[PDB]
């Protein structure tokens, strides 16, 4: 494709958009294995994988 | 000993390597694997892997076969592949012809979510994304399908069937104890006959569990527990290939 | 449209129950959370509260 | 060691009691030689119930037997026919409940025609019916293998087509090798034969 | 040299699997009586898996018997009964499904129950053109020559366009059919799209998922 991909992609915790308490975060496309998560006031970052 | 790898045992043993799936998707899998196994005529439908994507809607890919014969010196399985975005409803992956199979290997990149996506090549060639997905799955399965040696056997009418008296592999840290699934049982072909630096084996000798990781395809993991004699394999991450193995090693 | 109802954080409840070691387990908990959403969302079965 | 035919009717299959019936059958000493779940069509059921041709109960009997899938079984035992008649009990469910309360008719039957099971009567009928539903199941090597019956069999059915085939071959006289002549005569037999037609497209 | 030709009607399942039919024949033998006398013969015809439509089965020596001439053969011509789903076209089936327009553009999965007792779910791989089609290899009738290979199921697509559209729906469609490429979008465009998506998929007051009344 002629469109360069973005560096961050969303990640969800449910296939339905009406679940009541679902976490939803982002994932790094440059460094694969780095994720960020947020639920209300509790957020996190973590990198698992090859460097 | 075992006749078909579990989904729960595989997802449990390969959790440390990042090979995990969402919990809601796990429950959906638990419910909707038998439904697809009965709708289609298959008798062994497991989870193959999970490919990432530019969206959050990763592709969960499952594989199932009815017959597994021995044709032209190779154990050939009439596999059928299915895909889904969530573990609820599965669709099918039709095979691709050779012209597309060669025009799909040049499309390097990360697949998008909608399986109705068309890539363009060069005149312009319009290729569907499901074709690319099937190409990548076929390539990974050709390069990586790993099972313990002697786990299969030949019967009358030349069908490869599970070795119900398999007593496990001695020295489960050596690559000589593992083989491609499409190697005939009598042949002494193993993973050692592949390129030397392609496969990495880490063996916990106390808990008796071995992990084989593909370095040519970095996201393919296989586990083999010797005490309970359970082996499984998953693939997480996209299906791109590590060309420059010589520099990394 | 889905009916507006008042439930608790059922996924958090399942997490707490699994932490303490009592209850039905996490996997059934995801199914209960989704079935309670099925019940509460029904416009015909207009519910003010599901538990 | 003999064997008999027995089918579980659609009424005991619609109620999900087939597996219990098989378990009871196996608990009493029987051995299920072959089983198959199948749905009869109208023509197949009418050919099946040939003996009660033009009877008063025939319409409802053939209409019930093709209302759902049934199970067909071959049961083997030294006294298989009489033992299966005894276990299967009296033929009328209302009479069965009074006479033998712990019998398959009493336990699963509901009506005079919905007796929930069907068994054979005599060894000739049993062999005929086993051949009807299991054409490839071997059996009875004594009545069939009999010099007088075997000569009659070859003369009546196989001989009329074979004599013409061996004549045509003697006329043609193909290569003296075995295989060419064998292939020629086999192709001739499979080409023009009395009972089967010729296929053209 | 007259022959009696009879249609023989089979269902697609029978031809797919290979039936074994028993047909009845009413044969007339001419005698000195003013009226004839007839008898019913039974004939076993064995149709092989996936025989082509129009196959002729000829029974030689069967047919009305005049006093002098040996009766000519009787012909059975194979024809298929109409099916609710499939129509065979040579060696492969054809399924004509009416498709919604948004299923064509966005893409969905068609559900088809094959002649064999297996269900089938086939994705829509691109924007289905009007009068276009889809092909699922190995899902047609068996080959009469080889009893293993089969044809390929052919889905013929006939779109079902919506009957009514409002002016705001047309505005949304025009905004969808002229959206700039993602590398040409302003920051205002991206913020507006994010806001609209968060509003259309609102879990309680959004219309992304509704229950039918």
């Amino acid at each position: 494709d002629k469109v360069p991909p973005p560096a961050w992609s969303p990640v969800f915790a449910s296939a339905s958009v009406t679940t009541r308490n679902q976490v939803a975060g982002v994932r790094s496309n440059r460094w694969p294995g780095a994720v960020c998560a947020c639920a209300g006031r509790h957020f996190t970052s973590m990198y698992v994988g090859w460097g | 000993v075992q006749l078909e790898p579990n989904i729960t045992l595989v997802l449990k043993h390969l959790a440390s390597c990042g090979a995990v799936v969402s919990a809601e998707q796990q429950a959906a899998l638990d419910h909707s694997i038998p439904i697809k196994r009965i709708e289609a005529g298959l008798r062994s439908l497991t989870l193959w892997g999970r490919l990432t994507t530019l969206n959050g809607k990763d592709y969960l890919v499952a594989e199932g076969y009815n017959v597994a014969s021995s044709k032209e010196g190779a154990a050939v399985y009439e596999t059928k592949y299915f895909y889904s975005q969530d573990g609820a409803r599965w669709s099918d992956l039709q095979p691709v012809d050779s012209e597309t199979a060669t025009r799909c290997a040049r499309i390097k990149g990360m697949l998008s979510g909608d399986p109705a996506k068309n890539y363009e090549l060069e005149l312009v060639f319009q290729i569907p994304e499901l074709a690319v997905l099937r190409c990548r799955v076929d390539a990974i399965a050709t390069a990586t399908s790993v099972i313990p040696t002697d786990s299969t056997i030949l019967n009358a009418a030349s069908q490869v069937v599970p070795n119900r008296l398999f007593a496990g592999a001695a020295y489960p840290e050596k690559l000589e104890s593992y083989q491609h699934r499409f190697s005939l049982p009598g042949s002494g072909v193993t993973l050692s006959q592949d390129l030397r630096g392609t496969w990495a084996v880490q063996y916990d000798a106390f808990k008796g569990v071995a992990q084989v990781r593909s370095l040519l395809f970095p996201g393919y993991f296989f586990y083999y527990a010797a005490n309970e004699l359970t082996w499984g394999s998953l693939y997480v991450g996209d299906g791109l290939r590590n060309n420059d193995l010589i520099f990394m090693l | 449209p889905p009916n507006e109802f008042e439930a608790e954080n059922m996924l958090g409840a399942a997490a707490v129950l699994d932490c303490l070691g009592v209850g039905l387990g996490r996997e059934l908990g995801v199914n209960i959370a989704l079935a309670a959403k099925r019940i509460g969302e029904d416009p015909k079965l207009a519910v003010r509260s599901v538990r | 060691l003999e064997k008999t035919f027995a089918l579980i009717k659609p009424d005991a299959v619609r109620a999900g009691k087939a597996q219990e019936i098989m378990q009871l059958i196996e608990l009493n000493g029987f051995t299920i030689i072959a089983k198959q779940k199948l749905q009869l069509t109208r023509a197949r059921a009418e050919e099946f119930y040939g003996e009660h041709k033009g009877k008063e109960f025939f319409p409802k009997l053939v209409n019930f037997m093709t209302s759902g899938p049934i199970w067909a079984l071959v049961l083997a035992k030294p006294g298989a026919i009489l033992a299966w008649r005894a276990l299967m009990g009296p033929t009328n469910v209302f009479k069965a409940r009074a006479e033998q309360p712990k019998c398959l008719r009493a336990l699963y039957g509901t009506d005079g025609t919905q007796n929930a099971t069907h068994g054979s009567d005599s060894p000739i009928s049993a062999a005929r019916e086993i051949k009807f539903f299991f054409p490839t199941l071997s059996g009875d090597p004594t009545i069939y293998a009999e010099p007088t019956a075997a000569a009659e069999y070859i003369t009546k059915r196989i001989q009329p087509a074979l004599a013409k085939a061996l004549a045509a071959l003697a006329r043609e006289k193909p290569s003296a090798d075995k295989f060419e002549a064998i292939t020629f005569v086999a192709g001739y037999l499979l080409q023009n034969n009395p009972n089967k037609p010729k296929v053209l497209m | 040299g007259k022959n009696k030709v009879y249609p023989l009607e089979l269902t697609l399942e029978e031809i797919f699997h290979g039936c074994l039919k028993k047909v009845a024949h009413k044969r007339k033998v001419l005698l000195f009586s003013g009226e004839y006398v007839e008898e019913e013969r039974q004939l076993t015809v064995d149709v092989k898996p996936g025989l082509p439509t129009g196959t002729r089965f000829v029974f030689e020596g069967e047919g009305n018997k005049t006093p002098k001439k040996e009766p000519g053969p009787v012909v059975f011509v194979l024809k298929p009964k109409p099916h609710p789903r499939f129509v065979r076209r040579g060696s492969d089936l054809v399924h004509k499904v009416t498709l919604p327009l948004h299923h064509a553009l966005i893409g969905t999965t068609l559900d088809i129950r094959t002649l064999d007792d297996r269900d089938l779910k086939v994705p829509i791989s691109d924007i289905m053109r009007p009068g276009s089609s889809l092909t699922v290899p190995g899902e047609g009738m068996p080959l009469p020559a080889t009893p293993s290979a089969r044809g390929n199921l052919v889905i013929e697509i006939d779109l079902l366009f919506p009957t009514h559209l409002t002016e705001t729906q047309k505005m949304l469609l025009r905004s969808a059919f002229f959206l700039p490429p993602p590398t040409e979008q302003n920051e205002e465009t991206k913020k507006a799209l994010r806001d609209y998506e968060a509003a259309f998929k609102h879990d309680l007051k959004g219309w992304a998922t509704v229950f039918k009344r």
